[PDB]
């Protein structure tokens, strides 16, 4: 029942190069979820870095005990890439801008995109990838070369089998 | 999304107790399950993110993760002398290295003879757009998949647009290669296409980006004289004549 | 939604017998729970109510309540508020404060060399619309924050639009500053935008000249000569040349 | 059971700068609700004051014992801003704060806007603010300038604890 | 309509038995429960019935039954085309009665640097403007100001009645006489730069017979050259023209 515990966990999971982690959502409990970004990361020019979108969204859904659809938003902004994490789908923002066979996406100045956990799971199922736990996790590989930000939503997998009971 | 929450709650809770194992596991999720992504011609390279190579062949038009495709991993060594400054150096040094970059000059001669135009003016006009020469220089295994080059007048604004002709029935563009092509000449657009069972990469203008601010001045008359002094290979000239005749009726993408 | 308001009706009834506590509660509800509001560029400053600041940065484009925003709460020392009369005084006395308006005149000189035109007529034409000089004076800040200023011909209207260039990767427009900009220059529209990873504020003519016509006349020849004897710093001139070259291809919003 | 009691309470709640009230309050019973504004306030040139909309609308619903949807309307007339309070929709525009991302609104000469209590509850829920009594009330910050009138729908909260049970 | 029929049947029958009480009741229903009707600018006065007055103010834009507007009820003193024509003809003798009209004309002549003889001939060619001027300058009025601007489409000169202050109450008798005296002219109320205005333009071509006698423009021009106008009024008209120079006519 720790709102800041989730943000700390997410910051741990996200690589260090993605400067950020601020709340910007106010006090929120697993029952009461905000409409503001729970976490906010940002990268500078040349931040050829990866973001574990599936892991963070599934973790957000785990922490909350109310039905929801965690959502990530990516903005090329004007000088730096901006990742935002909302507990519920925002409005005025493109929903499913990640369609199968369209892993590559480009973002010009002030442009935006995003993805919800429902759309992520549906796309994962359509591709027929392994739905078992930790057998297929999505990763957003972002290259920020101004004025553009080039994203690739690639499903990366495990290297072993670990403990499965 | 409740089934996900159910079958993942136990795992997430068990991971919360040991953050080290969590970081290790998430960092261990670096094996792409989808290496090849389908592409559809005509395809513009602007949609190619870094770390993406293009395999256009009879087996399909597909993009590949630069890290997993075999030919990309087996590069041509450390040919990392692809800096914009070094390309400018080559552009200025064209006068003394006429023997290399032979396809460029042979294509210019063939076009000048085919359209009954002057060679000095054609050299001055093509030299006004050094981005085409930069593209030629990057794509140079110097025989190892040495791409051919055609020059055709450019519609809208523009003196001459370029057609990079890839010989054979296949063409693999390295991910670093595509990245450096897009970065060195930003104002020019690259579109892949096929014509008469020959793969082509069309280079056209997309904004005023000749970099006249940092563009070096190279004498076109001296290059013209050195070209008139060197005898070109008849095979290259005949091949360029055939390529121009075949591509003379090509709708530019 | 009725019975929630009924469960507030009970409270309202219990409170009605003692209006003092009711007024106390109502006045105690003065802490905004929504401090940052997301905005998306291009954004026109006419939609900025008083007591609202604009924070364009890599972390986002967002508007903030002027009373709660930290940098606003520090206020940069307030610097009072330039009265319209004092702004006219500065416009007239510009000749004697050449250093206080050095960026403006240096941009004019750089443009005069850029278009190989005379500086005196350009100065007379730019001063004919003093609202740009008013904007320069208002946004002038002690220290680096001292904003740069470019001048570009105005399409669809008769004169010259202005580009306030903010250096760095962040730009915070104070609520008092923007409010006084909009009040002092009624006939001009201000729109925030981004170009080549640089935040910019475009000032153009709007509403078909709803501006005072009694603006006093300042002699351009005397200022031209005073510029002819004062030598500007080469660094500022080179920076203005670079900014003009970068913004020569900027779609006006 | 006070016909005038509701308007008097509202007048108490509304700040003094909003000169008005005691007007256009057509004869109305707690069961029979009118189609005319129960209260009409107005401000002069240069008034930079706030209006507690949520409190006024909740009070309007309180006084009436029949299902209804209290509504506020704000109109720039060119010479003075006018707030009017109708018990049922006057068939005007739903609102500007209907889009949680467009809290700011400007009104030129003769322009109008408004908001219903249903829209208020919808925005309050979307923003995820605290639904406890008097923990999140919307406020119309109005700045009256010569041509235009600039209003901002800001959700303000309490500064202490209600001391309630 | 079953509920209405059943709840009214008893009353209707009881009244049928006594027609006198029925007539009394029906005639006793003469108390309007809805006095103010909201209007929205731009508003054309053609939609104003004879017994309707306009109280455009900050507290709202509302029309009122001519029988109920308070100031209207105190409009006891307070007529048609006839006296308006007589005044238009005698304009040469009443420069003091129409100072705003002629002073606005002089200021306008200076604003466009045009000649006063042609301006006088053109303004006298549209006597409906003079009729409006006379109507609005009532007994103990607040002399509403009057600006003259060239008229697009139809050719001539349109009028801008500038109402001073932050409120404007147009009497129902005033509106009726304005609409009847100028049939071919359209009147539209609006607001500009926090100033209420009534625009008078040409309408329906030329549905205005020329039964108006001929008035000499040269004599009026000379008498104006002989009368010295009060300072400040000319400056006020200059300011009004400068403020309204950028006004899209509704
Ligand atoms: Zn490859
Ligand atoms: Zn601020
Ligand atoms: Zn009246």
């Amino acid at each position: 029942p720790a709102f800041e515990g989730l943000v700390q966990r997410i910051r741990l999971i996200v690589p260090s190069t993605l400067r950020g982690g601020d709340g910007e959502a106010g006090p929120y409990s697993p029952s009461s979820l905000p409409s503001r970004c729970a976490f906010q990361f940002h990268g500078h020019d040349g931040s050829d870095e990866s973001f574990p979108i599936e892991y963070v969204l599934r973790l957000m859904n785990d922490w909350a005990e109310v039905p929801c659809n965690p959502y990530l938003r990516i903005q090329n902004t004007g000088v730096s890439v901006l990742f935002q994490g909302f507990f519920h789908r925002p409005h005025n923002a493109p929903g499913g801008a990640i369609t199968p066979e369209r892993t590559n996406v480009i973002l010009g100045s002030t442009e935006t995109t995003g993805l919800s956990l429902g759309d992520l799971d549906t796309i994962k199922g359509r591709l027929g990838l392994d739905a078992r736990p930790m057998m297929a996790s999505m990763w957003i590989s972002c290259f920020v070369r101004m004025p553009r930000v080039q994203l690739a939503f690639r499903f990366m997998g495990p290297e072993d089998a670990g403990r499965t009971r | 999304c409740l089934h996900e929450r159910q079958r993942y709650r136990g795992l997430f809770a068990a991971l919360a107790q040991t953050p080290s194992e969590e970081i290790a596991i998430v960092r261990s999720l670096s094996v792409p399950l989808v290496k090849t992504t389908p592409v559809s011609l005509p395809f513009c390279l602007d949609q190619t993110v870094a770390d993406n190579c293009l395999t256009l062949s009879g087996m399909g038009y597909y993009l590949g993760i630069g890290g997993c495709c075999p030919a990309c991993n087996a590069g041509d060594g450390r040919f990392a002398a692809t800096s914009r400054e070094a390309l400018i150096l080559a552009f200025v040094q064209q006068i003394n290295t006429i023997f290399e970059h032979r396809a460029f000059l042979a294509s210019l001669v063939v076009l000048a003879d085919r359209h009954n135009a002057p060679l000095q003016d054609l050299l001055a006009g093509i030299l006004g757009q050094p981005e085409l020469f930069f593209v030629h220089t990057i794509l140079r295994g110097g025989g190892a998949c040495d791409p051919r080059l055609l020059f055709y007048p450019d519609p809208t604004y523009g003196g001459h647009m370029l057609y990079v002709i890839f010989p054979g029935t296949s063409a693999h563009l390295h991910y670093l290669l595509i990245d450096r092509m897009l970065t060195a000449c930003p104002g020019y657009r690259f579109v892949a296409h096929v014509w008469q069972s020959t793969f082509v990469l069309v280079v056209r203008r997309n904004a005023e980006k000749p970099t006249d601010a940092e563009i070096p001045t190279v004498s076109a008359a001296d290059i013209y004289c050195k070209m008139r002094d060197i005898s070109f290979d008849g095979g290259l000239m005949l091949e360029y004549q055939r390529l121009y005749a075949t591509f003379d009726e090509f709708p530019p993408p």
